[PDB]
């Protein structure tokens, strides 16, 4: 299969610097020039530059000169974007993509880039306790960063399951819940526990939640 | 330079629908080589078209590239509900890619439903963490688009709300969480607080009191 893979995710103080890279294969790596796109605030796109791995030649955004810098190597069919002087306007989404006869055959599968001076803070677990069916969940509260992972049961629990997207709040923190759809009669008599995971700050929490 | 797009389409399976791409600086002309890209959930982008209306690898051949007047078009025939995503299209001028604001093209795959809503109160474990949290979970509704609104008693709340973006349920109808964030001294103080949620087929309000 033809694959673009780039490096992953970045969460990184101002005025730092980051190297994404992207390596191709399943395609004939010279046969393609490597384009360098940014999605801001998960909407917009906008051009970087090209790369030519044949001959280095590139040719850039102007808005990007002195931001990004695109370099190749050949022999390992791996582009790459450095991009210097880090502000938050650079948190964004990256990609690489594929191109030959003015046509994005190709896609990376995307660099998240987080510029940030905030500091990792562990989340806080609520129940949502149940009062057909009966629905019942996990607040999990005030995080920094993404992500948090949620199951229920030790992954036992599927059927029902759903665990929302988190929402950034005002504060700068994250929040997210998780649900469950359940029988009515099995309320009082099944072990119902999320597993929240919080990987960044090394936190996890089991929350039984009980009616 | 800018390229403006339609913000967003709807249709339905077995449907035509033509996307537009408009450049600023007057006529789309086959030399600025229209490419059409789709941006599905999870940053999965796919190249449609580019060249001169040429299908990428492995794109079918329902999608298909032309001029409409002055502006360059993506043609979907027979839409599937797999086509909904977000269409993003890039003009080259001379030096450099530019790139549209993207469309939002919905697919009605299914019934529309309108939710089932649970409003959880704030626990008393986080009440004793001296904070509050309104839960408001939007459940099994279609398509994926509702209003959610807050109430302390009879009036209106908008601060300290955050709603999820509806996300696919494994049966492939939506699901939302809202939340309002409260000091406890506020949920003891008025005698309920609702979440009202808005669908096309229905408006249903529940409602949660300290007692």
């Amino acid at each position: 299969e033809v694959q673009l893979q780039q490096s992953g995710p970045e969460l990184v103080k101002p005025g730092s610097s980051v190297k994404i890279s992207c390596k191709g294969s399943g395609y004939t790596f010279t046969d393609y020039n490597m384009e360098w796109v940014k999605q801001s605030h998960g909407k917009s796109l906008e051009w970087i530059g090209v790369i030519n791995p044949n001959n280095r030649f590139t040719s850039y955004n102007q808005n990007f000169r002195g931001k990004a810098t695109l370099t190749v190597d050949k022999s390992s069919s791996t582009a790459y974007m450095d991009l210097r002087s880090l502000t938050s306007e650079d948190s964004a989404v990256y990609f690489c993509a594929g191109s030959r006869w003015y046509q994005y055959d190709y896609w990376g599968q995307g660099t998240t880039l987080t510029v940030s001076s905030a500091s990792t803070k562990g989340p806080s677990v609520f129940p949502l306790a149940p009062s057909g069916t009966a629905a019942l969940g996990c607040l999990v509260k005030d995080y920094f960063p993404e992500p948090v992972t949620v199951s229920w049961n030790s992954g036992a629990l599927t059927s029902g399951v759903h665990t929302f997207p988190a929402v950034l709040q005002s504060s700068g923190l994250y929040s997210l819940s998780s649900v469950v759809t359940v029988p009515s009669s099995s309320l009082g008599t099944q072990t119902y526990i999320c597993n929240v995971n919080h990987a960044p700050s090394n936190t996890k929490v089991d929350k039984k939640v009980e009616p | 330079v800018v390229v403006t797009q339609e913000s967003a389409l709807t249709t339905s399976p077995g449907e035509t629908v033509t996307l537009t791409c408009r450049s600023s600086t007057g006529a789309v002309t086959t030399s600025n080589y229209a490419n059409w890209v789709q941006e599905k959930p999870d940053h999965l982008f796919t190249g449609l078209i580019g060249g001169i209306n040429n299908r990428a690898p492995g794109v079918p051949a329902r999608f298909s590239g032309s001029l409409i007047a002055d502006k360059a078009a993506l043609t979907i025939t027979g839409a599937q509900t797999e086509d909904e995503a977000i269409y993003f299209c890039a003009l080259w001028y001379s030096n450099h890619w530019v790139f549209g604001g993207g469309t939002k093209l919905t697919v009605l795959g299914q019934p529309k439903a309108a939710p089932s809503v649970t409003l959880f109160p704030p626990s008393s474990e986080e009440l004793q963490a001296n904070k509050a949290t309104l839960v408001c979970l939007i459940s099994d509704f279609y398509p994926g688009a509702v209003t959610v609104a807050w109430k302390a008693d009879s009036s209106p709340v908008k601060a300290g709300v955050e709603t999820t973006t509806p996300s696919k349920q494994s049966n492939n109808k939506y699901a939302a969480s809202s939340y309002l964030s409260l000091t406890p001294e506020q949920w003891k103080s008025h005698r309920s607080y609702s979440c009202q949620v808005t669908h096309e087929g229905s408006t249903v309000e529940k409602t949660v009191a300290p007692t």
